């Protein structure tokens, strides 16, 4: 429950990370993981939404470009790895509800972005997010 | 230099910025500059806050003297603040 927060969290940050420095995704993994305290962390989710991310960037990216009045490269570091944790739940993971991902991947944005940065991830997710579940659940 | 007195060799950097883009492009400066010279990097990582601060903490690892140089004569975007220590 909580746990599966506390992994996006740190997914927010480990992501950032492989952005950042491109090091070795499997890199930025085991020396998160060992150097971090994740003592409240659902790990094993952590692990798969790194994966996740790392290995289906381009694909996360696509189900949102359409909706960006931009580049992708001119999004903020912190707004691009919330909206691809969010976008890989919402294609990817079925045992994650609909609302549960938006949700989510607006606190992420409130905890580590910008005053305005919510309202635009809200924003994104409001176009992409039917398209990838059209019931919407 | 100092590198050869320092027990933990480990240059720690903490930025702080009003501004996302500036942030994010004087972490990336930091890590190239690290890079450029045979230095490692650990994170960097953004931390969270309830503010309109934005935070990132980079450790340095494994730098040379040219590392250390390097990143003395880094000039970051106005509006961005920095702590560094060689702990
Ligand atoms: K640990």
């Amino acid at each position: 429950p909580a746990a599966r927060r506390r992994a996006r969290e740190c997914a927010v940050q480990a992501l950032y990370s492989w952005q950042l420095s491109q090091n070795d995704i499997a890199d930025v993994e085991y020396q998160f993981l060992a150097e971090q305290d994740v003592k409240d962390v659902d790990v094993l989710y952590f692990r798969e939404l790194l994966a996740g991310v790392a290995t289906n960037t381009a694909y996360l990216d696509g189900l949102m470009k359409p909706y960006l009045s931009r580049l992708l490269e001119e999004l903020g570091q912190v707004e691009k790895a919330v909206l691809r944790i969010a976008l890989y739940e919402l294609s990817k993971r079925s045992d994650v509800p609909y609302k549960v991902a938006i949700n989510e991947a607006i606190e992420l944005a409130k905890s580590f972005g910008a005053e305005n940065s919510h309202k635009f991830v809200n924003g994104v997710l409001d176009k992409a997010a039917p398209v990838i579940r059209p019931n919407k659940k | 230099g100092p590198l050869g007195s320092m027990q933990n060799q480990r240059i720690r950097i903490r930025l702080k910025a009003f501004d996302h883009r500036l942030i994010d492009q004087a972490t990336a400066e930091i890590v190239e500059t690290a890079k450029r010279t045979g230095a490692q990097v650990r994170g960097p990582i953004p931390l969270p806050t309830r503010s309109r601060t934005h935070l990132r903490l980079v450790d340095i690892v494994e730098p040379t003297e040219k590392t250390v140089d390097a990143l003395m004569r880094l000039d970051l975007a106005a509006g961005v603040d920095v702590q560094i220590s060689l702990g």
